[PDB]
């Protein structure tokens, strides 16, 4: 039944590997965009994602 | 100045459009014990925006 409240019953979805310190395509729970990812010192605020 | 952190989400649905605050009876031996009449209000206060 696809009424109009949010929907809550979806299927798996599947993860790869980290990879660090090359150029990948990576895709961090919806954000989307290519780069170079390498290890930083920032802290962020518990409830904080990007 | 204090700021407000995210706490919880929920993805009720529902229509919402009055609410009403609960509270505690702190009733004691001192009162009469019926419900009407036996009830101490104890200390507290709320403020709405």
């Amino acid at each position: 039944e696809l009424l109009h409240a949010p929907a809550t019953v979806c299927g798996p979805k599947k993860s790869t590997n980290l990879v660090k310190n090359k150029c990948v395509n990576f895709n961090f729970n919806g954000l989307t965009g290519t780069g170079v990812l390498t290890e930083s010192n920032k802290k962020f605020l518990p409830f904080q994602q990007f | 100045f204090s700021a407000l952190e995210p706490l919880v989400d929920l993805p009720i649905g529902i229509n919402i459009t009055r609410f009403q605050t609960l509270l505690a009876l702190h009733r004691s031996y001192l009162t009469p014990g019926d419900s009407s009449s036996g009830w101490t209000a104890g200390a507290a206060a709320y403020y709405v925006g």
